[PDB]
């Protein structure tokens, strides 16, 4: 129930991309998911904007929704893929891995 | 842990990097780092394409030797943990 | 439907806080809200982590959910409030205003 | 727009700021800035508590004079736009 990071491995095979990425085969990507509610404590890594909106909710849940649990900290991974010319290429991709979740 | 890898870049001239040397993994206890190596195997003849550090990858966790396990790959790639682990690499299908 | 920033004024009166904050009386706070879907374009200010998770969804919506629209850019506001000793105090609060939304 | 306000700080000794001077709003076209002034009114006797720049506030949008409109406030506060607008402030209930 509470907002928490959960596991999820992506596989570039499955993703369809198997012929272009050379590595890795898939990665530990993860994802957030969970309720983010009153009284929103520590370990929900929330923003003020979030606390306010949380109470706003709690008064008129009819107005703004509760905030969503979503990453606050992401890592890059590396990949090796082929280019149009079939050169081998290494590039690191920013924000692919979820390091930690929170209220937004 | 891994502080450095053997670095090699086939494409050093166009990329403007050196062609070899040691690359610092900038591996500092938050996220892991590994080394990797990718090379071509024209019939037992072997040419390295790239070799370097490699951001945290759950696939090369707990790996201290570079053995590639894919059948007859267009390009061979492997990673391991441990300094300069990328120094030598090997091939052994599953 | 699409993820978009929407208006929301908070009022410290209503919030209950009227006797402690001296100013302002309430503020333009805003909030995100909207779907974030396939094929997620520009103007959804999404992260790679988000694009991946979006496709992951689209293959098995049974695994990870779609990402949530949530702020990517927040402003501080100032407030003036009284302290235990009833001194007047000015402090700026980080992340209270939503400047822009996106996929997370 | 507002690049600067009149700054005053009652509590300058403890806060370690100067007591007056002009404060730069650091107002650069993304977010607005205003000036404000807060003071006490002991029976027509007036003492300034604070005066400065004031992050974007939809309440003092389109305000070029500082008139406070709250009935008999414990503390008077007002903001306006426009350089040093905070220089003089006034009171006129609704
Ligand atoms: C706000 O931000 C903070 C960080 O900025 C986030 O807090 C973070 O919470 C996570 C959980 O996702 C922490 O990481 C995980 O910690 C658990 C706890 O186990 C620990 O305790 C034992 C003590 O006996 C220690 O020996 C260990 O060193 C360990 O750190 C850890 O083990 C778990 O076991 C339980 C079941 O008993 C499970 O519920 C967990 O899923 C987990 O398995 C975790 O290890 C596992 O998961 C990681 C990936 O997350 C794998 O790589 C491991 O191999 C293993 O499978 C994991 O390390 C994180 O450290 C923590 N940050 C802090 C406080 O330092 C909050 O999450 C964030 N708020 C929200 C809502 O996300
Ligand atoms: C990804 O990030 C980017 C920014 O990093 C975000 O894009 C941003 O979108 C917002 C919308 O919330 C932009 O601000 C708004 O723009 C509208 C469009 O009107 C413009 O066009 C006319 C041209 O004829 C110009 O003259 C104007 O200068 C103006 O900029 C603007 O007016 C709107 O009118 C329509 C109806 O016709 C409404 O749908 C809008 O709500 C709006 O009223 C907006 O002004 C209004 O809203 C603001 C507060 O947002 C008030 O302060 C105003 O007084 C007024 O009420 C508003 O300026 C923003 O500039 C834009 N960033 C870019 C591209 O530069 C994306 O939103 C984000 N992705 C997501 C999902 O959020
Ligand atoms: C290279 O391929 C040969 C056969 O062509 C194989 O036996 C050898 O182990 C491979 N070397 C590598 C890349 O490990
Ligand atoms: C101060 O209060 C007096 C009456 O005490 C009022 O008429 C005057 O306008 C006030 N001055 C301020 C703060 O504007
Ligand atoms: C070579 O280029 C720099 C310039 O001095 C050198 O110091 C470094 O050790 C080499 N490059 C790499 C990527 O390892
Ligand atoms: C006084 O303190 C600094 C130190 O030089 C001075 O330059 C500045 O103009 C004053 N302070 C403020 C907050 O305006």
């Amino acid at each position: 129930q509470a907002c928490k990071k959960h596991e999820l491995y992506v596989s570039f095979r499955d993703l369809g991309w198997q012929d272009w990425i050379i590595a890795p085969e898939g990665y530990a990507a993860y994802y957030c998911e969970g309720e983010c509610a009153f009284p929103l404590n520590s370990y929900m890594n929330a923003t003020n904007h979030a606390i306010v909106q949380t109470l706003v909710h709690f008064i008129n849940p009819e107005t703004v929704p509760k905030p969503c649990c979503a990453p606050t900290q992401l890592n890059a991974i590396s990949v090796l893929y082929f280019d149009d010319s079939s050169n081998v290429i290494l590039k690191k991709y920013r924000n692919m891995v979820v390091r930690a979740c929170g209220c937004h | 842990e891994t502080q450095e890898c053997l670095f090699f870049n086939a494409n050093w001239e166009r990329d403007r990097t050196n062609q070899t040397g040691v690359e610092p993994c900038y591996g500092d206890k938050d996220k892991r780092r590994h080394c990797f190596a990718t090379w071509k195997n024209i019939s037992g003849s072997i040419e390295i394409v790239k070799q370097g550090c490699w951001l945290d990858d759950i696939n090369c966790y707990d790996r201290t030797d570079c053995i590639e396990k894919k059948d007859s790959p267009e390009v061979y790639f492997c990673c391991c943990e441990g300094n300069m682990c990328n120094e030598k690499f090997s091939y052994f299908p599953e």
